C-alpha cells in the first residue's frame, strides 16, 4: 500500500478532493486565528499600556 | 398634569421636576419666618470613577461608566429644615425621605462598582 508519508498523494488526480482538502486546512487556520483571539483576550490585561 | 398611568414604565419615575426657561426670578427670603424643603429631588445622568493607577505619581482621573441597574437610581422626596443663619446663608439639615439608592455601574473591561449614592443626613 501507501506508506505513511505519501498518504495525501491521493489528491494528484482529484481536483475535488484536493479543493475539500485546502478548505478544510483553511478552516483549521481560520479556526486557529478565532481561537487564538479569544484566549488572548481571556488573557490580556488592558490597564496599563505604558508598562 | 400626568397620573400614575400615564407614567407607569415610561421612565418619567426616575426624572426630578424641570422649571421652563423663563424661570429666572427671585425668591425671598424673610429672616424672621421659618423655612423648610418640602421636596428635594436629585436625578443623576453621569457616573464617574476615579481611576486607580499604579504609578501613583501620575494624577489619576475621574473615567466614564456604564449603569447597569437600570432607571433606580435617583432621590426624592427628601425634607428638612432651612434654617437662617445669622450671616444671612441659609442651611438645610436632611431630615428624612428616599435618600439613598444603590448603584452599579460598569468600567471599560467590565469590573463592576457597586456604591450607595446617598445624601444621608
Ligand atoms: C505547502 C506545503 C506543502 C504541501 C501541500 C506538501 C505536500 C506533499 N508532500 Mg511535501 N514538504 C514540505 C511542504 C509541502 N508538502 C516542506 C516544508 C517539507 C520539508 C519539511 C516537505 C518535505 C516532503 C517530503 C520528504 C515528502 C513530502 C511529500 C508530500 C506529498 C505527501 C504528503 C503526505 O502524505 O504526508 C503525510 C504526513 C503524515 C501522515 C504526518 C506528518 C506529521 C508531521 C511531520 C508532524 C506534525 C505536522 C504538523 C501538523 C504541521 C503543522 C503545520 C506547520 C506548517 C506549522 C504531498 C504532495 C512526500 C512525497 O513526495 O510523496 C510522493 C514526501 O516523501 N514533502
Ligand atoms: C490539514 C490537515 C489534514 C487534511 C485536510 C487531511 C486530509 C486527508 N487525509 Mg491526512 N493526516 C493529517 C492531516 C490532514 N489530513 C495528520 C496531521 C496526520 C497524522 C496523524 C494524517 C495522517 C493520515 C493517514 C494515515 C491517512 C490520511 C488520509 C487523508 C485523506 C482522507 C481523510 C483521512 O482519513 O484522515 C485521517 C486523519 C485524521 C483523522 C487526522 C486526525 C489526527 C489529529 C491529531 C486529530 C486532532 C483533532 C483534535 C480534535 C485536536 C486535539 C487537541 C489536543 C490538545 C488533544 C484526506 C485527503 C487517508 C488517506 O486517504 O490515505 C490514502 C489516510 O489513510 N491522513
Ligand atoms: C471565477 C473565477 C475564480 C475565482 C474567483 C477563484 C477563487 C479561488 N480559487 Mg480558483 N479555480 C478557478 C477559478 C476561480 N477561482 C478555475 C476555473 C479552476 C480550475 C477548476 C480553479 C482551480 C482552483 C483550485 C484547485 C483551488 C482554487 C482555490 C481558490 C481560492 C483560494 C483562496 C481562498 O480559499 O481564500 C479563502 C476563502 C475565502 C476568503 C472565502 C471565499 C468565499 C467564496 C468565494 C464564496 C464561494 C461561493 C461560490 C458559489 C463557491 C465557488 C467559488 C469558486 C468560483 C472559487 C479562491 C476562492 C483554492 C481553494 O479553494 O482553497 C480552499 C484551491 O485549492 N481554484
Ligand atoms: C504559510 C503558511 C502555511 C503553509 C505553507 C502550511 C503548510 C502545510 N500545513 Mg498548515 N498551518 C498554518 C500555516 C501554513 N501551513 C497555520 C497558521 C496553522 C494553524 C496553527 C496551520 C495548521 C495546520 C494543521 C493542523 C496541519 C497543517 C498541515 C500542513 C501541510 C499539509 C500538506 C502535507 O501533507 O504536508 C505533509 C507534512 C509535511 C511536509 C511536514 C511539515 C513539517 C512542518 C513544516 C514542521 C514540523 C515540526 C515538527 C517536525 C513536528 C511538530 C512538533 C510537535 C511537538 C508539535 C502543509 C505542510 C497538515 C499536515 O502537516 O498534515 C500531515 C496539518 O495537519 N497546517
Ligand atoms: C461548524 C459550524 C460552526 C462552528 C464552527 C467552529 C466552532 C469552529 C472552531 C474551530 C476551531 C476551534 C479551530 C481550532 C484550530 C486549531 C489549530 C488548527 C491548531 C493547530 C496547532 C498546531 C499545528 C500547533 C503546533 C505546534 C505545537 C503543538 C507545539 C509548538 C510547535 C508548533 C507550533 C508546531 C458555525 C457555528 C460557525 C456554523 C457553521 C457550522
Ligand atoms: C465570540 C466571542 C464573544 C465573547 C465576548 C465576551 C465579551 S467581551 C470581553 O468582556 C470582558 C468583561 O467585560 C472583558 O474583560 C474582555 O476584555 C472582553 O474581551
Amino acid at each position: 500500500g501507501l506508506p505513511w508519508y505519501r498518504v495525501h498523494t491521493v489528491l494528484i488526480n482529484d481536483p475535488g478532493r484536493l479543493i475539500a482538502a485546502h478548505l478544510m486546512h483553511t478552516a483549521l487556520v481560520a479556526g486557529w486565528a478565532g481561537s487564538m483571539a479569544l484566549y488572548e483576550l481571556a488573557t490580556f490585561d488592558p490597564s496599563d499600556p505604558v508598562l | 398634569t400626568l397620573t400614575y398611568d400615564d407614567i407607569v414604565g415610561t421612565g418619567l419615575a426616575n426624572k426630578c421636576p424641570t422649571l421652563d426657561d423663563t424661570a429666572r426670578g427671585a425668591y425671598p427670603i424673610d429672616s424672621s419666618q421659618t423655612y423648610r424643603i418640602a421636596r428635594l429631588c436629585l436625578q443623576p445622568t453621569t457616573f464617574l470613577v476615579k481611576e486607580e493607577p499604579k504609578n501613583k505619581r501620575q494624577e489619576a482621573e475621574f473615567v466614564p461608566t456604564k449603569l447597569v441597574t437600570r432607571e433606580t437610581t435617583s432621590l426624592d422626596q427628601i425634607q428638612g429644615e432651612l434654617k437662617v443663619n445669622s450671616d444671612g446663608s441659609l442651611t438645610f439639615v436632611e431630615e428624612d425621605g428616599i435618600d439613598f439608592q444603590p448603584v452599579t455601574v460598569q468600567m471599560a473591561g467590565g469590573e463592576r462598582i457597586p456604591l450607595l449614592f446617598t445624601v444621608k443626613n
